[PDB]
């Protein structure tokens, strides 16, 4: 089957440098505009 | 040795990220949050290099260089090697970070501090005239930040930040831009409702694709996590999404209550996080923010550095310096092609 991953409600997100596992940016998006 | 140093700094930054987010979240539960913990920790680490006694100890504890003063040489070494890794020459995407020391021309700094700052943070000193030309100095610093950030962090410092009393400004900048490994197709993007809560939603440009990504399903803890790699999977965007909206606000109450870096680290490289075919819907979005972190850092336990009892005799022979402000400014734009992200941190000392 196909898993539904619909990001249509507030979420945390972060950008990671994978080899070092260093978080470069972190955020929460909960409010459009 | 160097590998362990890098792991220790990366771990410290991860712990700091969660603590910082948690502190920011206390007052602003219903607002967008976005920062670069790399940039903040880098600038404060360069500041910590100059700190002594309780000033140093508090900073080390808040930044997770030590557990809650002997300088953490392993940390400075870890920052050095990480900075080198991030600044590797490449033309397949953009990743760069830089540090700089702006100092009052009349204010002498210890040579040992400058060589260590150059070694571990690649930060060179630039003499500026704060005393009788604060606006000249401000614009000079803002211009450098613009250059390091492809003009995405424009006017970092304001006239309220740089004054005749300013003696040092330690600045970190970071810039990132990369395509997704698998890009969204613009034709599949459409206007869809984004649900702020159970009883509220607003329209956003929702990108869509069907493809395979690493996904961790945590049914018991009511969330899923996905990894969206950028080119060559050298960096990724991770997204933590609650299973639905199962509380009276944003849906993130459980996740935010139970958020720890230990958990986040375990999830991010879990064996359960396997490649899964997914109908991925992701908003096209962009966030900008700016904050003086003084109050936040004080509330986290970094207090003495902001007082008349501050001790920065690692960079000077006089006990006449204290941190006035810690300005952090950030930017991110997520679209079908990839992501552009940028930030700067300015530690202002007077």
């Amino acid at each position: 089957h196909v898993l539904k991953f619909k990001v249509d409600h507030p979420f945390h997100f972060f950008i990671r440098h994978n080899k070092s596992k260093t978080i470069l940016f972190f955020g929460r998006f909960c409010c459009p505009v | 040795e160097l590998e362990i140093s890098m792991e220790q700094v990366s771990a410290s930054i991860g712990n700091f990220t969660v603590d910082l987010f948690n502190k920011l979240n206390e007052t602003n539960r219903d607002k967008n949050i976005f920062f670069s913990p790399w940039s903040i920790s880098s600038a404060l680490a360069l500041t910590y290099l100059a700190a002594k006694g309780s000033t140093a100890r508090e900073m080390a504890e808040v930044l997770h260089f030590t557990e809650a003063h002997e300088q953490a040489e392993n940390i400075h070494s870890g920052f050095k090697e990480l900075l080198t890794a991030f600044n590797k020459p490449r033309n397949n995407y953009s990743l760069r970070s830089a540090n700089r020391i702006y100092v009052e021309k009349t204010y002498a700094l210890l040579p040992t501090y400058l060589q260590l700052s150059k070694k571990y943070y690649k930060a060179e000193p630039q003499k500026v005239n704060f005393k009788t030309a604060p606006e000249q100095s401000r614009k000079e610093i803002n211009t450098w930040v613009e250059k390091q950030t492809e003009s995405k962090i424009k006017n970092l410092l304001s006239s309220d930040d740089v004054k005749a009393t300013t003696r040092l400004i330690l600045v970190n900048a970071i810039y990132f831009k990369a395509e997704w490994e698998v890009k969204f197709q613009a034709e599949k993007t459409s206007i869809q409702p984004f649900r702020l809560s159970k009883n509220k939603s607003k329209p956003v440009k929702m990108m869509y694709m069907r493809d395979t990504f690493p996904v961790l399903i945590m049914e018991k803890m009511n969330f899923k996590m996905i990894e969206l790699p950028y080119v060559k999977r050298e960096l990724s965007m991770f997204i933590l999404l609650p299973d639905d909206i199962k509380d009276g606000t944003t849906g993130l109450e459980q996740l935010e209550r139970e958020l720890t870096y230990e958990r986040l680290s375990e999830w991010a490289d879990s064996k359960m996080m396997t490649e899964t075919l997914v109908d991925l819907h992701l908003p096209k979005f962009s966030l900008e923010d700016r904050i003086d972190l003084r109050d936040t850092l004080r509330n986290m336990g970094m207090t003495t550095a902001f007082t008349t009892n501050a001790d920065f005799r690692g960079m000077t022979d006089k006990k006449d310096l204290a941190i006035s402000k810690v300005i952090h400014q950030s930017f991110v734009a997520v679209d079908e092609k990839g992501t552009e992200a940028a930030a700067a941190t300015a530690v202002i000392i007077s």
